[PDB]
């Protein structure tokens, strides 16, 4: 459930 | 390849159609056709790459999981035996994610990362070469599961140290990397602590950075400084 | 074809699958190798084949209309001229999504209507013959469109006969019929009255059947109900 | 933007 970078 | 007889501005134009149209295997596919001419990308290139490659991954990683726990419910004590057919679809899925993480790396691979001079491309590449190992990690149970997951820490280190050296604490580029890297530790390579030190430490010296930036850099700046805050609220 | 060495009740199993990780050109990839095993299909496997294909044009029709409304502001006065790739990529999603409409209209030919005798499969699949011949009509602009589109009302109108002989008022698949026949004469045929007419009987008919279904009946049919009186309310 | 039948 970790947010990783937005594209 | 299928894109060779296209010319190179009409498959940026293209992808950016295929964006509009939230067509992502086809904006992957142009994408792909624009690098193998052989040129440099620019900044906003680079970005409909990623952008292009992150949807259809995102996809079939979604669908990765969705598999991967029905295949987990069928091994439970009590749980019906139907068959070989959720590992064989699990397995499909997880070819064709493995399929287009390969595909990516070989793009990095043949050229973009060695004439790639610059800190904001070389830093964006090599964050991209850590993210798509990672996503091989995330499938990966065999003898190779731990050069895959030092494959990706190599990548995001070496992306890291450029990083510290050549661009402000502000960076959008530079916070991204050290968002995913710390997702890395966490969720990869059993080291939340490490993740939790990264993201905190990241999030602090962006802060005390925000005073040099635009409006514009600020806004940009703090929306990933925000997914660093949520991480470390899920994390602590 | 490439599904012809999977049983029948894999691929099936793979379908629903495929539905939960929402890879929906794969749930339909195995409902046409189901199909082309020869057997008829279940109520259950004509709602999996259903969905599956409703899902993958539909995100075509989608596409279709963002690039089909990009390509019309490039038509304007005062618009400059950026070349063939609009059209290009508009006819080659356009492509595509006439070959899936083709593919279901040839299962359809190939010999799911032929074997069809119950009321609630034939209406089924008419239904189904009239709403892929709509999604060809939507695009179609040359010598073949009002063929096309008689095709579509053809299917429609052999559905509506059987349904309003066979089937009770209440029955969600003569309500879909007759929601989309609707839909039909207002988008595709120029007929916006008659699609209001056709939406306001049906919704009125199945008022009056109501009184005689189960809770669970009476919601089935209630959804469905709501969604012509959804489009009576844009419509007048 | 006429709603036709779900799936
Ligand atoms: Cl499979
Ligand atoms: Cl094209
Ligand atoms: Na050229
Ligand atoms: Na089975
Ligand atoms: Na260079
Ligand atoms: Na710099
Ligand atoms: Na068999
Ligand atoms: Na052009
Ligand atoms: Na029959
Ligand atoms: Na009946």
């Amino acid at each position: 459930n970790a947010n990783s970078s937005p594209v | 390849g299928a894109m060779g007889s296209m010319e190179r501005a009409s498959l940026i134009q293209k992808a950016k159609l295929a964006e509009q149209a939230e067509r992502y295997e086809d904006m992957a596919a142009f994408m792909k056709g624009a690098v193998e001419k052989g040129e440099e990308l620019s900044c906003e290139e680079r970005n409909l790459l990623s952008v292009a490659y992150k949807n259809v991954v995102g996809g079939q990683r979604a669908a990765w999981r969705v598999l991967s726990s029905i295949e987990q419910k069928s091994n439970e004590e009590g749980s019906e035996e139907k068959g070989p057919e959720v590992r064989e679809y699990r397995e499909k899925v997880e070819t064709e994610l493995q399929g287009v993480c390969d595909t990516v790396l070989g793009l990095l691979d043949s050229h973009l990362i060695k004439e790639a001079g610059d800190a904001e491309s070389r830093v964006f590449y090599l964050k991209m070469k850590g993210d798509y190992y990672r996503y091989l990690a995330e499938v990966a149970t065999g003898d190779d599961k731990k050069r895959i997951i030092d494959s990706a820490r190599s990548a995001y280190q070496e992306a890291m140290d450029i990083s510290k050296k050549e661009m402000p604490p502000t960076n959008p580029i530079r916070l991204g990397l050290a968002l995913n890297f710390s997702v890395f530790h966490y969720e990869i390579a059993n080291s939340p602590e490490e993740a939790i030190s990264l993201a905190k430490t990241t999030f602090d010296e962006a802060m005390a950075d925000l005073h040099t930036l635009s409006e514009d850099s600020y806004k940009d700046s703090t929306l990933i400084m925000q997914l660093l805050r949520d991480n470390l609220t899920l994390w602590t």
